[PDB]
C-alpha cells in the first residue's frame, strides 16, 4: 500500500545497491572500453542476467511470504514521521550522486596509496 | 424484489458470495473445459514427441514410400475428409458426459460406485498424470515450433546452446 | 454447456458483435468470388 | 465489485418493469451527467477525474497511432528529405471491392491517400528522423496510456477517493502553472535546443539522407553543436552571473521567418519557451499551500469593492471550489477561444517549418482548429445553466455580483437585441443592397471598392506600425513581426507564395462586421436563455421541469423551446453557421488573395484571381465564385482519390437532410404512427413488451440537431479539400 | 424432436416414386454398359406411337394422369385407402403414423414412434442419398464408374468448376 510502510524495506533495499557502487572498484562498464580475466569472462559467456528473474523474485516474494504467516517456511523443506525516514530517503539518494558522478576510485592525489 | 434484495448473492454489500469471481472462471460446466483440456492435448501428448524424435533416426531414419498406388497426384491432401470423419464421431459422443444428457432442461448401474468411483488413489492416479502432461504442453505453447523461422532447430537439432561462444 | 438451451446471453454488444468478427465473411466471399455481378451455382 | 446493468442506474425510473422501447436513449441520454445523479462531491468528484482519466488515454489511445500509421508506412523519410514537391502521407488502405485508389500513389514511390493537417510538418519541427523511431515512439504512449487508464483502477475502485484536499484549490492551481506545464516549457527547451535547433539548422542545407545524428549525442561531450553556434562550452556557464550575452548568439528575438523554408526560427524559440515558461514556475507559486506565502485562494477577491458594482466582485463561489458544473462554463468560454486563438494564430503567424507556402494546410487546420473552439465556447455557457437549475445550492449570493446581473436581466440582455439588428440585419442587409446593386444595380454607384469607396483605405491599421515597431520601437526584433501585416518588405519561398502583405479594405469591413454580428446574435441566446433560465419572467419558477425539459404550454397560447437544453438546441445551429462562417472568409483571402506560385518579372499569381475585392461584396459572388467555380474539385472528382470527397458530401448532404425530417417533424405524430404497423406483428403475434414507442421530443431536438449539425460539415470537408491540392 | 404424423405418406408417396425413380436413370445405371444424360424409353418401342412434339408424349399420357392422382388426395382427406397399406395400417409392421384427428388443438403428446430394427421403411429413402449423389455428379461429372485394383484411390485427374461449360 501502505503508505509509510514502504520505507524500511525501500531502506535496506537500495542500501545494498547504494552498497554496491561505492565499496566497488570498478571493472566493466566498459563502457567505454569493451563492455563485453577469469576464464574469460568466465562468465557464461554473455547474457544471463535472468538468474535475477529467479533471484530477485527470490527475495522479495520470500520475504513478504512472510508475512509472519509464512508460508514459505512453511510446513517442512527437505526434498514527524515521514518527515524523519524521508529526509534519509534523500541523503541516501543523493550519496549515490557523487559517489557515481566522478568516478570514486580517484584514486588521484595527494600520494599514492598502494602502489 | 426477490429478494433483491438478494440477488446477489441475496444483498448487498460487500463479499464472499462466492460462488466467487467474477474476475476469471467459472462456475458451472468449469468442467467440460476440465474434460476438453485434458483430452484436447492428451492428443497432442502424442504428434510432436514422436517429431522430437524423429531428427535422431538410429541408423536408416524411416523409408515407406507406397506400395498402394501410384499416379496423377495421388494420395493424401484428399483427405482428412475420411481420415478426420472416423475419428470426428469418435470426439463427439464419448464425451457428452460433463454430467451430461439435459439436466439442464436401458438398465442402469454399471458400473458399480458413482463413474465406478473413485479409487482414492486413482482420482490421484489421474492427478496432475493428467495436468503435468499438461505442463509440458506448455512447452507446445511456447512454440510447438521450437522452429521459429529459425533456420536453425537444424542442423537438428533441436537446441542445444549451453553455451558455446568464441 | 446444455441443451439448446437458452444457455446464457450477454449485454449491448451482441447484435452489433454480429456485425464484425461472423459479418465480415461476406467481403471474403466477395473476395472469393472476386465481386459478384451476377448468378455463379454449383 | 460492483457491478452491473440489466435495468435501471441512475434516470430513477429505468427499470420500470420496463413497458417501451423508448428508455435505450433515456439511458443513452443520462449515463454520464449528474444531478439525475448527486453534487454529494464524495462522489463525484471522485468520478471527474475518472475522468478526464481515458480521454487521455483515449487521447493517448490516439497518438499512438499517428505515428505508427506514420512510421509503419511512411511519406515521412519518402519526401521529408524533399518538403516542396511531393507531399504527406499517412494511410494506405487493403485491396478489397475497389479500396485501393483510395490510397492514391502520389507521394515519393509511396501508394497512398495524402494526408490534410502538419504532423509531417509536426515532427520534421524537432527532428526525430527513421520510421523504426517515432514507431520507437508508438510503443513509448501506448501502455504509456495503459498505466494512465492504470489510474481508474489505482484510485476510486480499490480507493474510494477524496474531496477533503481536493476541495481547496490552491497546490493545483500553483503546480499547474510550475509543476505540469513547467516539466514542460523550458524540458522542452534543453530539447528545443540541444534535440531540435541543429538537426534543423544542419537540416537547412546539406544532410540529406541516412547519416542522421540520433540524438544519442549532444548531451555529457559538446564540440559539434560547439563547433556550431558557439557559446565557449566549458565546464562553467556564463550567465550563472551575466555572461548571458554570449550563452545567446542563437536566441535574439528574430521574429519574421526563415526565409529558407518559412515556418519561422527555431533560433527564434527557448527565448519563447523559457521565460514563458518560468512565470508558470514562480508565478506558480502566490498562494497559501502550507508553508506561509501566498494568496486569497478567494480572501483577495472580495479584497475589493466598488459602490454600484457593489461589494465588487466579492466572496467568489463556494463550489467554485466545490465541483465543476457551477465553474463548469469559464474552463470552456476561456479553453473556448483557446480554440480560435490559437487558430487566428497558427496559420496567422506559422510555426512548424513547411506551412507558409503549403495549404491543405494553411488552410486544413486552421479550421477544425476553429471548430473546436466554437463547438467549445458556444456551449460552454449552457453551464451557467443546469448549476442554477442545479449545482447552485441554498444560498451565497445576494449582494453577490451574481445577482447584481439576474435583477439587471430584461435589461441587460434587452440591448443587445438591438445591436443584434443593426449589426447585421443591415450590415449584412449590405450585400443584397449591392446584389439589387449589380443585378438591377449598375456599377454606376454602389458599396465595393472602386464604389463605396474609401479610396486609400481601408487602412492599415496597424498591423502597418506593426511595420516601423522592429526598425524603431520595440527596438529590434527581427522582421515585421509576422509578413502578414506591415507594408511591402515582401517574402515567400518555395516556387509559391508563403505570407504576404495581405491588404484589407471593402470586403474588409464588410463581412467582418458580419463574425462581427453573428458573435452577437449567437450569444445572447445564450445570454437570453442563460439569465431566464430558471427564473424566466415567463413560466416563472423553472425549476420545476429539469435541465434538458421539453418546453411547456400549448397555453400561455404557445410555450416551448424554453430550457436552455433548447435554448442550447439552437444556441449551436447558428455557430455552424459562424463557425461554418467565418472558416469561409478565411479560404478565399489565403488564396485567391494571398497564395502564390511565382513565375517572374513582378508577379506572384494566385491560385485564383484577386477576384474577390469587388465579386466577393454582392451576397451571390460566393455561388458564382465560391461554388460552381470550384467544387469542380469534387463535382466531377471521381474514379481517382478526390474519390471520397466526391464520396462523402453525398451521404454528407444526405444526413444533412435526414436532420429536418425528425426536426421538422413532429413527435406524437410518429407514436400515433407506430401502431399500425404494431398490428403486422402482434396479431401475427411476434411484437416486443418493450412497447416500441416513438422517439422523445428533446431526443428528435436531439437529432435534427447532431445530423443537420453533422451534415453541413463533412460536406464542406467533403468539399473544401479536393479543392486545395490540384488548384490546391 | 420434430412434430407430428403429419407427412408420412407425402414422404412415403416421394419414397414410393422414389427407388423406381432411382430405377428410372438406373437404366443408364448399365446393366454393364449403356448410359449418360439419357433421350429414350424402356423398350421398344414402335406403334405409331409415342412422340415429338406436336403430340408430346408428354400431355397426353399426363392429362389422364390427374384423376389418377386425384383419387388418392381426395382419398387420402376423405379416408380412403386400401385395408389399409399406405392410409394406412393391416400389414405388417412398419413405422406407424400412429394418430388420431386431433390435438390438444394439437399436443396431448407427440411422438412416442420409435422402437425397432432395420427393416421395411429403410430403402424409401436410400434413393434420395442416391439421387444426391446421382444428380450432383451427372453435370459436374456425367459419367458413373466403380474401378479397384486399378486406380480407385489415386484417381487419377482434376476437374472443377469454370472450364468452360
Ligand atoms: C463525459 C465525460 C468525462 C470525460 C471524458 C471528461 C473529459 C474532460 N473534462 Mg470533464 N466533467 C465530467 C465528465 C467527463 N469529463 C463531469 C461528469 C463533470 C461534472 C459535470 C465534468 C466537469 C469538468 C470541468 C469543470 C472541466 C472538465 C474538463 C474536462 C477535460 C479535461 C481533460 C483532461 O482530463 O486532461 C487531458 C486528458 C476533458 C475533455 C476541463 C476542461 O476545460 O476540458 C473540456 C474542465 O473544464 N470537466
Ligand atoms: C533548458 C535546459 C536544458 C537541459 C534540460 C539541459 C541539460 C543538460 N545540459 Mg545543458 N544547456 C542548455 C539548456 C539545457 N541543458 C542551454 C540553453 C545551454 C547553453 C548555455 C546549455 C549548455 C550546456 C553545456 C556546455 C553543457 C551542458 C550540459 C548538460 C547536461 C549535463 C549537466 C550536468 O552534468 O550538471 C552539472 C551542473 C553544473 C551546475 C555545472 C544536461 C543533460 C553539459 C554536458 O553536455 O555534459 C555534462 C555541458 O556542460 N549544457
Ligand atoms: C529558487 C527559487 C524560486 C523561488 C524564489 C521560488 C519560491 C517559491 N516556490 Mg518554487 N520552484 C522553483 C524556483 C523558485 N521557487 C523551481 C525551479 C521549481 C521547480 C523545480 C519550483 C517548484 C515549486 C513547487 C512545486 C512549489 C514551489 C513553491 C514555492 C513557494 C514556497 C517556498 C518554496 O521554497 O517552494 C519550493 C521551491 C523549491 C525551489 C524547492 C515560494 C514562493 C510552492 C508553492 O507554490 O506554494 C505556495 C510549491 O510547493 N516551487
Ligand atoms: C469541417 C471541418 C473541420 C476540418 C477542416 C477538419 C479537418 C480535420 N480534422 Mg477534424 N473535426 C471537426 C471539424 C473539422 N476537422 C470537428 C467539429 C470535430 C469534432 C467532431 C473534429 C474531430 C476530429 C478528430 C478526432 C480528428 C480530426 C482530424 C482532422 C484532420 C483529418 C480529417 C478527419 O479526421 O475526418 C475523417 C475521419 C473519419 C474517421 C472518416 C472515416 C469513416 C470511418 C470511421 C468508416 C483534418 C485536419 C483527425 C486528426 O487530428 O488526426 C491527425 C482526427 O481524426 N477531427
Ligand atoms: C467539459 C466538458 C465536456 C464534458 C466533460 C461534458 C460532460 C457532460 N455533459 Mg456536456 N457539453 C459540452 C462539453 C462537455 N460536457 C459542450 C461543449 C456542450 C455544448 C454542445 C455540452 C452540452 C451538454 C448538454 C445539453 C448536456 C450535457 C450534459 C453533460 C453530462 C452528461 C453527458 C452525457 O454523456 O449524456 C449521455 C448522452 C449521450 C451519450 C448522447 C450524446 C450523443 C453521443 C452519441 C455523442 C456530462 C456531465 C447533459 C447534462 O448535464 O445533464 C442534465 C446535458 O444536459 N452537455
Ligand atoms: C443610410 C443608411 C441606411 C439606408 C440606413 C438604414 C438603417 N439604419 Mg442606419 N446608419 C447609417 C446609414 C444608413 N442606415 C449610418 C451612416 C450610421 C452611422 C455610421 C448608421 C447607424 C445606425 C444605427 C445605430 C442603427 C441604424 C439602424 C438602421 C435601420 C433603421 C431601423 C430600421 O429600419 O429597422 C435602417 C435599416 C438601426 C437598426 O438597425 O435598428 C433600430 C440602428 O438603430 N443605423
Ligand atoms: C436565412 C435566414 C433567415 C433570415 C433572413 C433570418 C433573419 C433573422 N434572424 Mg434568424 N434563423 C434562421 C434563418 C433566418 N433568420 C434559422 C434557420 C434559424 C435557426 C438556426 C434562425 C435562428 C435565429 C435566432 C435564435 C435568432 C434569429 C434572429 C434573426 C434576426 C436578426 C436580425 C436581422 O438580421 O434581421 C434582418 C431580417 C433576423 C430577422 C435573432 C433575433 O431576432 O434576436 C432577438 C435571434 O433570435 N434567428
Ligand atoms: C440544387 C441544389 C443543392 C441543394 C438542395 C443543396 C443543399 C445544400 N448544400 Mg450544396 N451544392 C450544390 C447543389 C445543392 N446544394 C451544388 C451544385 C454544389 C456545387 C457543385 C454545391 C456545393 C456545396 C458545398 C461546398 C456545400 C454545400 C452545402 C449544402 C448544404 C448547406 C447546409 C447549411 O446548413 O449551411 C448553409 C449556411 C450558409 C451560411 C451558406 C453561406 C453561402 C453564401 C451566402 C456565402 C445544403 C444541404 C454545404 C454545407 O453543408 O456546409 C456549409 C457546403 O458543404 N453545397
Ligand atoms: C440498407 C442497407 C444498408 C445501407 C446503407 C447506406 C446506403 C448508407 C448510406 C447513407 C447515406 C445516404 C449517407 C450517410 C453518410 C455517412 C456519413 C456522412 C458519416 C459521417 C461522419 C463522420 C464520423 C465524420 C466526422 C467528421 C469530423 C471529424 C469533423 C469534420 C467532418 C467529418 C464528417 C469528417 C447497410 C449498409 C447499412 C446495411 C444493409 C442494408
Ligand atoms: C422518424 C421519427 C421518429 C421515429 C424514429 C425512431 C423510433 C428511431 C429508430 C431507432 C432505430 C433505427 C431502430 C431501428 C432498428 C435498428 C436498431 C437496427 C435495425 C436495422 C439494421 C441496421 C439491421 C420520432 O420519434 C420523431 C420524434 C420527434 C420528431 C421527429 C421524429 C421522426 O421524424
Amino acid at each position: 500500500w501502505l503508505a509509510y510502510g514502504e520505507i524500511i524495506n525501500g531502506r535496506f533495499a537500495m542500501l545494498g545497491a547504494a552498497g554496491a557502487i561505492a565499496p566497488e572498484i570498478l571493472g566493466k562498464a566498459g563502457l567505454i572500453p569493451a563492455e563485453t580475466t577469469y576464464t574469460y569472462w568466465a562468465d557464461n559467456y554473455t547474457l544471463f542476467v535472468l538468474e535475477m528473474a529467479l533471484m530477485g523474485f527470490a527475495e522479495h516474494r520470500r520475504l513478504q511470504d512472510w508475512y509472519n504467516p509464512g508460508s514459505m517456511g512453511k510446513q517442512y523443506f527437505l526434498g514527524k514521521e515521514v518527515k524523519n525516514g524521508r529526509l534519509a530517503m534523500l541523503a541516501i539518494l543523493g550519496y549515490f550522486i557523487q559517489g557515481l558522478v566522478t568516478g570514486v576510485g580517484p584514486y588521484q592525489n595527494l600520494l599514492d596509496h598502494l602502489a | 424484489p426477490e429478494w433483491l434484495d438478494g440477488s446477489l448473492p441475496g444483498d448487498f454489500g460487500f463479499d464472499p458470495l462466492g460462488l466467487s469471481s467474477d474476475p476469471e472462471s467459472l462456475r458451472w460446466n468449469v468442467q467440460a473445459e476440465l474434460v476438453h483440456s485434458r483430452w484436447a492435448m492428451l492428443g497432442a501428448a502424442g504428434i510432436f514427441i514422436p517429431e522430437f524424435l524423429t531428427k535422431l533416426g538410429i541408423l536408416n531414419t524411416p523409408s515407406w514410400y507406397t506400395a498402394g498406388e501410384q499416379e496423377y497426384f495421388t494420395d493424401t491432401t484428399t483427405l482428412f475428409i475420411v481420415e478426420l470423419v472416423f475419428i470426428g464421431w469418435a470426439e463427439g459422443r464419448r464425451w457428452a458426459d460433463i454430467l451430461n444428457p439435459g439436466c439442464v432442461n436401458l438398465w442402469f448401474d454399471p458400473l458399480g460406485w458413482g463413474s465406478a468411483s473413485p479409487q482414492k488413489l486413482k482420482e490421484l492416479r489421474t492427478k496432475e498424470i493428467k495436468n503435468g502432461r499438461l505442463a509440458m504442453l506448455a512447452v507446445m505453447g511456447a512454440w510447438f515450433q521450437h522452429i521459429y523461422t529459425g533456420t536453425g532447430p537444424i542442423d537438428n537439432l533441436f537446441a542445444h546452446l549451453a553455451d558455446p561462444g568464441h | 454447456m446444455r441443451d439448446f438451451k437458452t444457455y446464457l446471453s450477454v449485454a449491448p454488444v451482441l447484435s452489433t458483435l454480429w456485425f464484425g468478427s461472423l459479418a465480415g465473411l461476406l467481403i471474403e466471399i466477395n473476395r472469393f468470388f472476386p465481386d459478384a455481378l451476377t448468378f455463379p451455382f454449383f | 465489485f460492483e457491478q452491473w446493468a440489466k435495468p435501471g442506474h441512475f434516470s430513477r425510473t429505468i427499470a420500470k418493469g420496463p413497458d417501451t422501447t423508448t428508455w435505450i436513449w433515456n439511458l443513452h441520454a443520462d449515463a454520464h451527467d449528474f444531478d439525475s445523479h448527486t453534487s454529494d462531491l464524495e462522489e463525484i468528484s471522485r468520478k471527474v477525474f475518472s475522468a478526464h482519466f481515458g480521454q487521455l488515454s483515449i487521447i493517448f489511445l490516439w497518438l499512438s497511432g499517428m505515428y505508427f500509421h506514420g512510421a509503419r508506412f511512411s511519406n515521412y523519410e519518402a519526401w521529408l528529405n524533399d518538403p516542396t514537391h511531393i507531399g504527406p502521407s499517412a494511410q494506405v488502405v487493403w485491396p478489397i471491392v475497389g479500396q485501393e485508389i483510395l490510397n492514391g500513389d502520389v507521394g515519393g514511390g509511396f501508394r497512398g491517400i495524402q494526408i490534410t493537417s502538419g504532423f509531417f510538418q509536426i515532427w520534421r519541427a524537432s527532428g526525430i528522423t527513421s520510421e523504426l523511431q517515432l514507431y520507437c515512439t508508438a510503443i513509448g504512449a501506448l501502455v504509456f496510456a495503459g498505466l494512465m487508464l492504470f489510474a481508474g483502477w489505482f484510485h476510486y475502485h480499490k480507493a474510494a477517493p477524496k474531496l477533503a484536499w481536493f476541495q481547496d484549490v490552491e497546490s493545483m492551481l500553483n503546480h499547474h502553472l510550475a509543476g505540469l506545464l513547467g516539466l514542460g516549457s523550458l524540458s522542452w527547451a534543453g530539447h528545443q535546443v540541444h534535440v531540435s535547433l541543429p538537426i534543423n539548422q544542419f537540416l537547412n542545407a546539406g544532410v540529406d539522407p541516412k547519416e542522421i545524428p540520433l540524438p544519442h549525442e549532444f548531451i555529457l561531450n559538446r564540440d559539434l553543436l560547439a563547433q556550431l553556434y558557439p557559446s565557449f562550452a566549458e565546464g562553467a556557464t556564463p550567465f550563472f552571473t551575466l555572461n548571458w550575452s554570449k550563452y545567446a548568439d542563437f536566441l535574439t528575438f528574430r521574429g519574421g521567418l526563415d526565409p529558407l523554408t518559412g515556418g519561422l526560427w527555431l533560433t527564434d524559440i527557448a527565448h519563447h519557451h523559457l521565460a514563458i515558461a518560468i512565470l508558470f514556475l514562480i508565478a506558480g507559486h502566490m498562494y497559501r499551500t502550507n508553508w506561509g506565502i501566498g494568496h486569497g485562494i478567494k480572501d483577495i477577491l472580495e479584497a475589493h469593492k466598488g459602490p454600484f458594482t457593489g461589494q465588487g466582485h466579492k466572496g467568489l463561489y463556494e463550489i467554485l471550489t466545490t465541483s465543476w458544473h457551477a465553474q463548469l462554463s469559464i474552463n470552456l468560454a476561456m479553453l473556448g477561444s483557446l480554440t480560435i486563438v490559437v487558430a487566428q494564430h497558427m496559420y496567422s503567424m506559422p510555426p512548424y517549418p513547411y506551412l507558409a507556402t503549403d495549404y491543405a494546410t494553411q488552410l486544413s487546420l486552421f479550421t477544425h482548429h476553429m471548430w473546436i473552439g466554437g463547438f467549445l465556447i458556444v456551449g460552454a455557457a449552457a453551464h451557467a445553466a443546469i448549476f442554477m437549475v442545479r449545482d447552485y445550492d441554498p444560498t451565497t449570493r445576494y449582494n453577490d455580483l451574481l445577482d447584481r446581473v439576474l435583477r439587471h436581466r430584461d435589461a441587460i440582455i434587452s440591448h443587445l437585441n438591438w445591436v443584434c439588428i443593426f449589426l447585421g440585419f443591415h450590415s449584412f442587409g449590405l450585400y443584397i443592397h449591392n446584389d439589387t446593386m449589380s443585378a438591377l444595380g449598375r456599377p454606376q454607384d454602389m458599396f465595393s471598392d472602386t464604389a463605396i469607396q474609401l479610396q486609400p483605405v481601408f487602412a492599415q491599421w496597424i498591423q502597418n506600425t506593426h511595420a516601423l515597431a522592429p526598425g524603431t520601437t520595440a527596438p529590434g526584433a527581427t522582421a515585421s513581426t509576422s509578413l502578414t501585416w506591415g507594408g511591402g518588405d515582401l517574402v515567400a519561398v518555395g516556387n509559391k507564395v508563403a505570407l504576404l502583405p495581405i491588404p484589407l479594405g471593402t470586403a474588409d469591413f464588410l463581412v467582418h462586421h458580419i463574425h462581427a454580428f453573428t458573435i452577437h446574435v449567437t450569444v445572447l441566446i445564450l445570454l437570453k436563455g442563460v439569465l431566464f433560465a430558471r427564473s424566466s419572467r415567463l413560466i416563472p419558477d423553472k425549476a420545476n421541469l429539469g435541465f434538458r425539459f421539453p418546453c411547456d404550454g400549448p397555453g400561455r397560447g404557445g410555450t416551448c423551446q424554453v430550457s436552455a437544453w433548447d435554448h442550447v438546441f439552437l444556441g449551436l445551429f447558428w455557430m455552424y453557421n459562424s463557425i461554418s462562417v467565418v472558416i469561409f472568409h478565411f479560404s478565399w483571402k489565403m488564396q485567391s488573395d494571398v497564395w502564390g506560385t511565382i513565375n517572374d518579372q513582378g508577379v506572384v499569381t494566385h491560385i485564383t484571381a484577386g477576384n474577390f475585392a469587388q465579386s466577393s461584396i454582392t451576397i451571390n459572388g460566393w455561388l458564382r465564385d465560391f461554388l460552381w467555380a470550384q467544387a469542380s474539385q469534387v463535382i466531377q472528382s471521381y474514379g481517382s482519390s478526390l474519390s471520397a470527397y466526391g464520396l462523402f458530401f453525398l451521404g454528407a448532404h444526405f444526413v444533412w437532410a435526414f436532420s429536418l425530417m425528425f426536426l421538422f417533424s413532429g413527435r406524437g405524430y410518429w407514436q400515433e404512427l407506430i401502431e399500425s404497423i404494431v398490428w403486422a406483428h402482434n396479431k401475427l403475434k411476434v411484437a416486443p413488451a418493450t412497447q416500441p414507442r416513438a422517439l422523445s421530443i428533446v431526443q428528435g431536438r436531439a437529432v435534427g440537431v447532431t445530423h443537420y449539425l453533422l451534415g453541413g460539415i463533412a460536406t464542406t470537408w467533403a468539399f473544401f479539400l479536393a479543392r486545395i491540392i490540384a488548384v490546391g | 424432436p420434430e412434430n407430428l404424423r403429419w407427412f408420412v405418406q407425402a414422404e412415403l408417396v416421394n419414397g414410393r416414386w422414389a427407388m423406381l425413380g432411382v430405377a428410372g436413370m438406373l437404366l443408364p445405371e448399365v446393366f454393364t454398359s449403356i448410359g449418360i444424360i439419357n433421350v429414350p424409353k424402356w423398350y421398344a418401342a414402335g406403334k405409331e406411337e409415342y412422340f415429338a412434339s406436336s403430340s408430346t408424349l408428354f400431355v397426353i399420357e399426363f392429362i389422364l394422369s390427374h384423376y389418377v392422382e386425384i383419387r388418392r388426395w381426395q382419398d387420402i382427406k376423405n379416408p380412403g385407402s386400401v385395408n389399409q397399406d399406405p392410409i394406412f395400417k393391416q400389414y405388417s409392421l412398419p413405422a406407424g403414423e400412429v394418430g388420431y384427428p386431433g390435438g390438444i388443438f394439437n399436443p396431448l403428446n407427440f411422438a412416442p414412434t420409435l422402437e425397432a430394427k432395420e427393416k421395411e421403411i429403410a430403402n424409401g429413402r436410400l434413393a434420395m442419398l442416391a439421387f444426391l449423389g446421382f444428380i450432383i455428379q451427372h453435370n459436374v461429372t456425367g459419367k458413373g464408374p466403380f474401378d479397384n485394383l486399378l486406380q480407385h484411390i489415386s484417381d487419377p485427374w482434376h476437374n472443377t468448376i469454370v472450364q468452360t461449360l
